[PDB]
């Protein structure tokens, strides 16, 4: 009953955050540089499409 | 002419507040011997500063 004569205000709330890299010596021809390649090539086909 | 005029005022206060707060902060980082590291988890505000 207490509720009908007292006011409260309440706030609660967090923030996570991860920042992490990954370094590698590639060429042309090297895994990391096929795939994003390889992405934009769906990219291109996709614009085609609509 | 010989006399008084006067009186009394009042107010009445039953006022009760209470208030707590809690933060924890647990930032990380990593860093190379002799090296450097800067860490920013915020924002900016602008400011006015001109010579």
């Amino acid at each position: 009953l207490g509720n009908l004569f007292k006011s409260t205000n309440f706030q609660s709330g967090n923030t996570d955050l991860v920042i992490l890299v990954t370094p590698r010596v590639v060429s042309a021809a090297s895994l990391e540089n096929i795939r994003q390649v390889s992405q934009a090539v769906e990219m291109k086909d996709e614009y085609r499409n609509t | 002419n010989f006399g008084i005029i006067t009186g009394v005022l009042s107010t009445i206060n039953f006022a009760l507040s209470n208030g707590d707060a809690y933060l924890i902060a647990n930032p990380q980082l990593s860093a190379r011997s002799g090296g450097r590291t800067d860490f920013l988890a915020g924002g900016q505000v602008p400011i006015l500063q001109a010579l």
